[PDB]
């Protein structure tokens, strides 16, 4: 019912400067994921990196404590154009 | 500018159009045709068109393509009415049932007789659905061939190879929905969200008009080598597996990028296509723009006239 890919995204561990995110395994092969993050509402350009399509986790580092971040995961697949999934978190 | 209509014919085709409305394709207008009036009303599928009221009193086609074709012949006028005005029509159907296999050829022949560029995008059933359904789908595709400009078939059996381990029956069918959508989108976005190398609709016509059988595949890549890697992934797609690309009478290529597309990248994709492409071949390569894209690229390749 979620319709995005991935369908679920959660922070599975958190430190003052780092976040470990998890997502669900996809029904259709994914070439790579595109992960972006940045301070919610901030003026500074969002950061981003890619992980290979066979991963279901990623580590975001270099963050600062007590800041609310917006984290978005795009799944890039030859077999669909599904929307990304997004969550918020404060370090 | 050119007006694009997308018509889901039958239960599978309606499931495809429902997914396309929800997920959104920019700039196309959606319709569903069906014999089953109750299924027509269940969800948001754009404008609905019931066919075969006389024969099948809204109760369906009974999985028989003869009844779905008979139902289609009753109100040719209804279809001509809603198709009128378009320049291009995509007809989406799962072949191998009753409505899709029988009514899609008729919907296609009406669209043709209005001078519309008629593109069928249809699936062939999974092997586990049985030999009868597959045989039905073959005759409906052969019948569909007589009255289309281009007929892209998506054999669902080839999707099984990319499906996740232990997937549900439902998710497997939903994955075939996404491929039909990605297929209509990858072609229509050349018109609805052009980039710098905007394809003229008259060139789309040249490469798809009165062409016959077609196949498409796609790739996606990011990083320094995004152009060559996306292009090679597309030509290596499992839906183009059995097609010798040098035998296609036409190739239509859609490079989806943001604002950062470099000259040597457009050269690179085209060099890749033109190396395999025959010389009596219409070759049409344009860009489409996706703004929420950064250092990445999608390449869609439609091989037309392979029959
Ligand atoms: N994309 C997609 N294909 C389907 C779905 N359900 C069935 N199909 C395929 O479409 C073929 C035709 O079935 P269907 O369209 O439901 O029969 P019809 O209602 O008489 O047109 C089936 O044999 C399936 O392989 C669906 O929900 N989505």
């Amino acid at each position: 019912s979620v319709s995005s890919v991935p369908t679920k995204l959660e922070v599975v561990a958190a430190t003052p400067t780092s976040l470990l995110i998890s997502w669900d395994a996809p029904a259709v092969t994914v070439s790579y994921y595109r992960i972006t993050y940045g301070e919610t509402g901030g003026n500074s350009p969002v950061q981003e990196f890619t992980v290979p399509g066979s991963k279901s986790t990623a580590t975001i580092s270099g963050l600062s404590p007590g800041v609310d971040y917006t984290i978005t995961v795009y799944a890039r697949s030859a077999y669909h154009r599904r929307s990304p999934i997004s969550i918020n978190y404060r370090t | 500018m050119a007006v694009i209509k997308v018509i889901g014919v039958g239960g599978g085709g309606g499931n495809a159009v429902e997914h396309m409305v929800r997920e959104r394709i920019e700039g196309v207008e959606f319709f569903a045709v069906n014999t089953d009036a109750q299924a027509l009303r269940k969800t948001a599928v754009g404008q609905t068109i019931q066919i075969g009221s006389g024969i099948t009193k809204g109760l369906g086609a009974g999985a028989n393509p003869e009844v779905g074709r008979n139902a289609a012949d009753e109100d040719r006028e209804a279809l001509r009415a809603a198709l009128d005005g378009a320049d291009m029509v995509f007809i989406a159907a799962g072949m191998g049932g009753g409505t899709g296999t029988g009514a899609a050829p008729v919907v296609a022949e009406v669209a043709k007789d209005l001078g519309i560029l008629t593109v069928a995008v249809v699936t062939k059933p999974f092997n586990f659905e049985g030999k009868k359904r597959m045989a039905f789908a073959e005759q409906g595709i052969t019948e569909l061939s007589k009255h289309v400009d281009s007929l892209i078939t998506i054999p669902n059996d080839k999707l099984l190879k990319v499906l996740g381990r232990g997937i549900s029956l439902l998710d497997a069918f939903g994955a075939a929905n996404d491929v039909l959508k990605g297929a209509v989108q990858g072609i229509a976005e050349l018109i609805t969200r052009p980039g710098l190398m905007n394809v003229d609709f008259a060139d789309v016509r040249t490469v798809m008009s009165e062409m016959g059988y077609a196949m498409m595949g796609s790739g996606v890549a990011s990083g320094e080598d995004r152009a060559e890697e996306a292009a090679e992934m597309a030509i290596s797609s499992p839906l183009l597996e059995d097609i010798d690309l040098s035998g296609a009478r036409g190739v239509l290529v859609n490079i989806t990028a943001g604002f950062d597309l470099r000259l040597d990248e457009f050269e690179t994709v085209g060099n890749t296509i033109r190396a395999f492409a025959s010389d009596n071949a219409t070759v049409v390569i344009g860009t489409s723009l996706d703004p929420d894209m950064n250092d990445e690229l999608r390449v869609t390749v439609v091989a037309t006239g392979i029959g």
